[PDB]
């Protein structure tokens, strides 16, 4: 009755998305083969979050997986934990769509999006109180951003409501994976401004200087990446999950972020994260735990705080933990240093603490920061967009089904107008 | 004959320059190898997952 | 159910089918009768209910001589004979012949081919075109295949691997004629044309790969061995997968800019692949190498608009943009202005194999590079200047304008390559 | 109505639940016991 | 803010 | 992490090569192929085992690097590390600089980025030539000019066999080595300098063997590029890396010429029968009839000196051998150098070289000392340039090679300037 559907799109979002269903399948304990075979009973205590309930014994996840590519459709299906998920949900075509922004939303986007939508319809009328849509995909290719944003788009013409969390990724600062990505970044993000709630944005340089500096791992693979993408994915859902002494859902998880309707970009972090050579050197301690929560390097979003004010800030938490210290030391890293959070905002950050911790370790906690140090995010893509649009760099691929140069000026209006906002409330 | 003939011609310039081979892959490798069953260059043991 | 159609016409595109189909044979399982001994197969090989694998690909070619020697080889139970397709008198370097006269005769017969290939698959994805350009069937048919695919499919993903004549080295002495008149059929419908030539070639299995005295062979396997890295994402699994359509759609900025390079960096002997270490980071180093290219042209003296990265093997995400990081910073390499940061990289799990009785070794790693460079203009000028200079006396006219082609189309063909040279000038200038 | 698999057409308005797992009503089902 | 120095302190971490 | 890529450039250069990469072999335990039954720093590696070198051995003369590519130790060296050319520089630098080695620049220096980018922190490229040769005055003089444009600030140091007093196997020696010293004076941190001469005499007082062999005095000198690349590699108490070399032996900018001298030089007869100290081991470094460059230090003021100790020395005693050595006043040291001596201690004992001249001894000592005295060495080549070059003779062969007769005149000018430096960083101070 605080039921939140889950919704995969692109080849980053269903990789992603496949390695979160192998993280709740740890904590909430379920199996392979989908049975219970955990130990405590507050495991399945609001199991009817992510999943629904069984003929047989057995709990498949809630999880529309769509991505017009069948060949991330069958690797999943072939996972460890592709048995668990049920075949109805496998919406995919057979045709093929090389990041065609265009195609993604009014012609084979639009024949597919029913398709879509009819399952969607389907796992959501079907809940006593249905709390929210969260759906995981990429900036970067024409599925992440064309399906994703389509489905975001239409979602919202019928759910007043309910609240969408948007987990992004965003292309990263060093290099690109792929060329067209300012293209498929900036109309997509036309769509997410208006019509989602959370979007949490995760860089993939920002997981390469986690894993090699932090947790000194040499060679990261995708394995590993999603992993930490995953700590997070738990970490926003841990009190609507279990019980604690400080809960927060997703929604006061909201209120208590967005100041104005169109600043929901947000920063993810996993606290207490430490490579194998040191896991004996370094107390576990709450007041050293978010230490590391707060520092420029643990950060998921790849651009630095230090440049900018924390609007708002929350940090979710889980295990036994003391209330005094977790409440006396955000005292302490809001007021001696203040100049990085804005005055206007003087109790700024929220707590939100769990009594069960996650499957490891004894407490942890999951940062999440709505700061207007992203806009560097966002200026420099506009950047790397306007080098592109004035020469019309790849624009005869985009107009294949006829939208017009007239779309671009608003979706690059859409980032000029939200970057001079950020700017605007950096400085009160 | 000419399998003879190519036996005595084999200190030549044939030496540094056969049909298809490259150049006869004995004494630049260390015994035998079994070239088809080798995978050249360093890999990562992928401990620490 | 992904699969796309190769379609090898011209002498140099059968033996570049004749290396590069038991690469694709050796790399599931395919016995060269065809049994093999997993639905990765289902993109260049078909099923039949006996347990054996037809090669998705029709073999057009008005020369009877190479089409004879597959099917008396051992590869007779190989190719399905319907299939492969046959002439009775070749254009003879003559793209009038392999357009007008001889070429038209048996096009009702590839493209009925073709139809059923296209026919009895539930998802078709792209096409491969293999073939040369200073050929008559490999010039004069081609034109024709482009312009009936053009109007018989339409949206599908075109591509092409031809080769282009050396700037230095040549077959035939009328190659410039041909080489002018059959890219005016690219410039019109042709999606992605790959380039490669035979003297670059030459360089690498001297250089790179320790090998004098190169046949045939030793070209065209390691041709197969480029064809194969790009397309290994179509069927097999991989931490970035590129589809055949993903890369099209941003290696080519312009409709008239769709003239890619091409580099496979471990052209490695058996003998030195003992000795030197064979990271990531030195491979992608050896692919901006000028002498590591697959085209004689010099990247330096022009900038790299768009780059199309395809590995395969033991390598992770990680250190391969770690890599890409560190040769951006580069100055020797240089992109052009208005393009950010351009690569498209694609990771793959398979590692390459290697087929008896060739000269490589067993990598653990393997990258194809896919680079549209504004360098190549400058082949296309000193071959623009290969054909006006022997055009201006009007010399190998007769045989062409006597098999149905008139005296315009030479003219139609120069200012199409004028619009060619100067749209390489307008792209390389900075954007202000 | 063309794809409209029978596990698509197959939906509901309540969910169906296990006895450990808590619904609104499983204090109403605790209480009859 | 004038933390009393007769037990502990409380760590103090910047950003 | 440390590296040393060293590019042995000349016949001189692939054959001390040679001796030195066997000894830096014999040493690490790999053996002649590259498996083995902290060298990083000169032995690269890849998975198996094979320890491939870090090095681009170059000679314009398909001869003296051919035998390195079929002899015992080939396995070990890449055959794409072994660059060689077609046609000799004929003792001519006019060979060396513009033509005949002008094609080889390329496959060098690219060689070179190669075995750079494998390296993480490479400490200086050490060149290996020969003065009096052509290869070895030219090629060295130009990959040193493109080196530098390149890579950069990086440490370029030079061992270099300069041509001997008296002794010498050349004609054109003189002009070679007076014009190779002009295009390299400002594109060289460094100079440690060895003459053959000298090291033949060594190996006749200390090491008794007449008919000395250039394999014999390539030993001697692979004894000593160990003791200044040992710190980089093996372990020890003071270490000192090639930046310390560079700011403790070079007192003024153009002034970079160090010297050398190593100690316990002694045969097996005499070894045993001998309590080899780090005091006796000293005092030799610094007696005239031991310097393996023939130029009496008698008559010099030592600019600054670097002894390296090396093997079971105590920290304490080269403190009193050091003291001692500055008590004696025939030891002169300028007065702009009131210290003058960086003591460097590598606990691993000097090797031997089976089939050699050295005789396993538990101490060592390597001295690159810069004296004033190696002016009157530059004045005898300086004499025997201004000789020849007067009868204008064997400049018709330079001349027409690309070399202009402008560099000759240029050459022997800027070697002035280094006599007259050598004079003033000599003189007293008011
Ligand atoms: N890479 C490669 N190129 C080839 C090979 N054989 C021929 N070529 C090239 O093909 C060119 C000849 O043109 P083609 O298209 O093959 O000839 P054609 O159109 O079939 O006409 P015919 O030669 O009469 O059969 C030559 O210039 C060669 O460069 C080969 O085995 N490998
Ligand atoms: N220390 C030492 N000096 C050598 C050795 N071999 C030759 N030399 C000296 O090198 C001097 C001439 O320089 P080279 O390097 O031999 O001449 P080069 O120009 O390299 O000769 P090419 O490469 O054949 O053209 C001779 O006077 C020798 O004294 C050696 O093995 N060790
Ligand atoms: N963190 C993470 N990112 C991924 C993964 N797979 C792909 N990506 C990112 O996705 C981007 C490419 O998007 P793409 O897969 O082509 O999107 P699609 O074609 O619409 O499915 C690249 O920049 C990658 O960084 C993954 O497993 N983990």
């Amino acid at each position: 009755m605080r039921e939140i559907v889950h919704l995969q799109a692109g080849q980053c979002g269903n990789q992603i998305g496949a390695k979160f269903w192998e993280v709740i399948s740890d904590e909430h304990g379920i199996d392979p083969t989908g049975t219970y075979h955990g130990d405590s009973d507050l495991q399945l205590e609001r199991i009817n979050v992510y999943y629904n309930e069984a003929t047989g014994g057995k709990y498949v996840p809630r999880a529309v997986l769509v991505d017009l590519e069948p060949g991330t459709m069958d690797s999943v299906r072939s996972g460890p934990f592709g048995q668990i998920f049920r075949p109805d949900n496998f919406v995919f075509g057979q045709s093929g769509a090389g990041n065609n922004w265009a195609k993604g939303h009014y012609t084979e986007g639009a024949e597919l999006v029913d398709s879509v939508l009819d399952v969607v319809r389907k796992e959501a009328e079907s809940c006593d109180c249905l709390q929210g849509f969260q759906l995981t995909h990429s900036l970067g290719g024409g599925t992440g951003s064309g399906m994703g944003t389509l489905l975001i788009s239409k979602i919202r013409e019928e759910y007043p409501d309910r609240i969408m969390n948007t987990f992004s990724v965003v292309p990263s600062p060093k290099v690109s994976d792929t060329v067209v990505e300012p293209y498929n970044a900036t109309l997509s993000v036309h769509q997410l401004v208006e019509n989602t709630d959370e979007t949490y944005c995760i860089d993939n340089e920002a997981l390469y200087d986690i894993c090699f500096r932090t947790l000194k791992l040499t060679t990261p693979t995708y394995g590993d990446l999603n992993h930490l993408v995953s700590a997070t994915m738990s970490g926003v859902t841990t009190c609507l999950r279990f019980p604690g002494q400080l809960n927060a859902d997703l929604r006061k998880l909201a209120v208590n972020m967005v100041p104005f309707p169109r600043l929901h970009f947000f920063m993810p972090g996993f606290a207490p994260l430490t490579s194998r050579g040191s896991q004996q050197y370094r107390a576990l301690t709450v007041p050293e735990l978010t230490q590391q929560m707060f520092d420029a390097k643990n950060m998921m979003a790849a651009c630095d705080p230090r440049h900018g004010r924390y609007l708002t800030v929350a940090a979710v938490f889980r295990g036994r933990m003391s209330m005094k210290e977790v409440d006396e030391q955000m005292l302490n890293v809001q007021n001696k240093n203040s100049s990085y959070f804005v005055e206007w905002i003087p109790n700024n950050v929220k707590t939100a603490v769990c009594d069960i911790p996650p499957r490891g370790l004894k407490m942890s906690a999951t940062f999440i920061g709505n700061s207007t140090a992203i806009q560097e995010l966002f200026k420099r893509i506009s950047e790397q967009f306007t080098a592109m649009f004035r020469r019309k760099a790849f624009l005869h691929w985009y107009t294949g089904e006829g939208m017009d140069e007239m779309e671009f000026t608003e979706a690059e209006s859409n980032m000029n107008d939200l970057v001079s906002e950020y700017q605007q409330y950096q400085d009160a | 004959q000419k399998m003879k003939d190519k036996k005595e011609s084999v200190y030549f310039s044939n030496q540094r320059a056969p049909l298809g081979k490259s150049h006869d892959q004995t004494p630049g490798l260390p015994k035998g190898l079994d070239i088809l069953n080798t995978t050249f260059g360093t890999a990562i043991v992928r401990e620490t997952s | 159910m992904r699969e796309c159609i190769s379609v090898h016409v011209g002498q140099a595109g059968v033996q570049i089918g004749n290396a590069c189909w038991e690469l694709y044979c050796l790399e599931h399982g395919i016995q060269p009768d065809g049994q093999m001994p997993d639905d990765s197969f289902n993109t260049f090989f078909s099923e039949t209910g006996a347990g054996k694998h037809v090669p998705r690909a029709v073999f057009v070619d008005l020369e009877p001589t190479v089409i004879d020697e597959v099917r008396t080889g051992t590869y007779r139970q190989l190719f399905h004979p319907e299939q492969l397709i046959t002439g009775k008198e070749d254009a003879a370097n003559n793209y009038a012949r392999g357009h007008y006269t001889i070429g038209k005769e048996l096009i009702d017969l590839v493209l009925d081919r073709i139809r059923k290939l296209a026919d009895q698959c539930t998802g078709l994805q792209g096409f491969l075109i293999f073939h040369s350009f200073g050929g008559g069937t490999g010039s004069g048919f081609t034109s024709l295949l482009m312009e009936r695919l053009s109007v018989d499919y339409g949206k599908k993903s075109k591509l092409e691997f031809s080769i282009y004549p050396a700037p230095q080295v040549s077959t035939a002495v009328v190659e410039p004629y041909n080489s002018i008149l059959t890219t005016h059929t690219t410039l019109e419908h042709s999606d992605c044309a790959f380039m490669v030539d035979n003297e670059a070639i030459y360089d690498i299995c001297r250089r790179n790969l320790d090998i004098e005295r190169p046949t045939y062979t030793n070209l065209n396997r390691l041709i197969g061995q480029i064809v194969s890295s790009i397309t290994a994402s179509l069927r097999f699994d991989g931490a970035l997968n590129v589809d055949l359509t993903e890369f099209q759609t941003n290696l080519v900025p312009y409709p008239r800019i769709h003239f890619p390079l091409a580099t496979y960096a471990p052209v490695i002997s058996a003998e030195k692949a003992y000795h030197e270490q064979l990271s990531v980071a030195e491979i992608t180093n050896a692919c901006f190498e000028p002498a590591n290219q697959m085209v004689k042209c010099d990247p330096r003296h022009g900038k790299y608009m768009a780059c199309c990265l395809l590995y395969r093997g033991d390598v992770v995400p990680k250190d391969v943009n770690a890599a890409i990081a560190t040769i951006k910073t580069k100055r020797t390499i240089q992109f052009v202005d208005w393009c950010p940061t351009g690569f498209k990289v694609g990771i793959n799990y398979q590692p390459p194999t290697v087929v008896p009785g060739g000269d490589l070794a067993k990598v653990q790693r393997a990258v194809c590079m896919l680079s549209n460079t504004t360098a190549i203009a400058e082949a296309w000028a000193r071959l623009d200047h290969k054909f006006d200079l022997m055009y201006a006396k009007r010399a190998f006219v007769h045989w062409y304008v006597g098999e149905g082609m008139e005296e315009g189309e030479f003219s139609e063909a120069r200012e199409d390559m004028a619009a060619l040279e100067k749209d390489y000038e307008e792209v390389g200038m900075d954007s202000v | 109505l063309m794809e409209r698999k029978g596990s698509l057409t197959l939906r509901s308005h309540h969910k169906k639940y296990s006895k450990p797992v808590l619904v609104y009503s499983w204090h109403r089902d605790r209480e009859t016991y | 803010i004038d933390h009393d120095v007769s037990m502990f302190q409380e760590p103090a971490y910047t950003l």
